[PDB]
């Protein structure tokens, strides 16, 4: 809540 | 394997990771801009050794990565990522690893790659990249 976000993309590879 | 997570930069400075021409990717590490200042990720290792070392040291900030792409796929019985490229707008770096498998690819249209995150074993497991403006 008081961390900054960013957008992410992924994974690629293994499940989970 | 080892999961990791490196968290966003404002940029990418260098990136150093090593492969092997019959399984996969093993070690990852890369060094990000901060605010105009170089900033050392944590290393991240393979449980194993027998890689081919390889550095990328882009020419910050007049070059960029503008596509990523590589190829995922099944190493005795673990699914791993198995090649890699990194293309700027500059020069291509790649393929590095086996291009064998199912591939995938990222092309970015305006944006910035700002960090990575991931796992590793012997090889590489998966990876996922932090986009941004
Ligand atoms: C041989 O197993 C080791 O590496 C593979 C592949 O990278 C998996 O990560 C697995 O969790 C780890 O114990």
């Amino acid at each position: 809540s008081g961390k900054s976000q960013t957008v992410i993309v992924g994974p690629w590879g293994a499940k989970v | 394997g080892k999961a990791f997570d490196d968290g966003a930069f404002t940029g990418i400075r260098e990136i150093n990771l090593s492969y092997n021409k019959e399984t996969a990717i093993g070690d990852f590490q890369v060094v990000y801009d901060l605010n105009g200042s170089p900033y050392v990720g944590q290393n991240h290792s393979s449980f194993i050794s027998g890689f081919t070392p390889v550095k990328i040291s882009l020419d910050f900030p007049s070059e960029y990565i503008t596509e990523v792409s590589g190829y995922t796929g099944n190493v005795s019985g673990y699914v791993v990522v198995r090649s890699l490229t990194f293309k700027t707008n500059k020069k291509t770096y790649g393929p590095y690893g086996v291009t064998s498998g199912t591939p995938f690819n990222l092309p970015i249209e305006n944006g910035l790659i700002v960090g990575f995150k991931g796992s590793i074993g012997y090889w590489m497991d998966y990876f996922s990249m932090y986009l941004s403006l």
